[PDB]
């Protein structure tokens, strides 16, 4: 099943 | 090994000091093994880390890579709405139309998660949104129903 990219919208 | 899951760490961090210490040609293009196998651009990329991103593709990252699931570090520019590390990205050759082993691209990315300007982008560059994935879905099956502006631009 698909998972979500490495990473993330909001630095904080 | 402990210098690639550091080299990992720093890129995720945002931690350009520590990847100027443990970027070498050897481990540039390192990968995650314990997750899903992103590299040190990956990393930077989905995370938002331009001066990173900067670095490790001036030192040769390979802009190309897919990880584990077929993603490329433009799916997590584009995911996470990231436009400047994906104005990087494309100026340094990233394949727009890439597609991960379902069959998403940057686009549908771009879309199912409503960053218009990025969908823009990807449209300049000569984005395909009538690709479809696994599910036969465009990324304008993809937009929410409140980012009409998305439908439009798309359509």
């Amino acid at each position: 099943q698909r998972t979500q990219p490495d990473g993330q919208s909001f630095r904080s | 090994s402990e210098a690639d899951r550091q080299l990992l760490e720093a890129a995720k961090a945002g931690d350009v000091e520590t990847v100027k210490k443990l970027c070498t040609v050897q481990s540039v293009n390192c990968r995650d093994i314990e997750g899903r196998q992103s590299t040190p651009l990956h990393f930077a990329a989905g995370y938002n880390r331009v001066s990173v991103v900067e670095y490790l593709l001036q030192h040769g990252a390979d802009v190309h890579a897919k990880d584990k699931g077929g993603l490329v570090p433009l799916h997590n520019a584009c995911s996470y709405g990231h436009y400047e590390v994906a104005e990087l990205l494309v100026k340094h050759g990233a394949v727009v139309n890439v597609a991960d082993l379902w069959k998403f691209t940057p686009l549908h990315e771009a879309a199912a998660k409503g960053k218009y300007e990025i969908c823009k982008l990807l449209l300049q560059h000569g984005a395909d949104p009538t690709k479809k994935n696994r599910d036969g879905n465009t990324p304008l099956d993809l937009v929410k129903d409140g980012d009409t502006d998305i439908q439009d631009l798309l359509r």
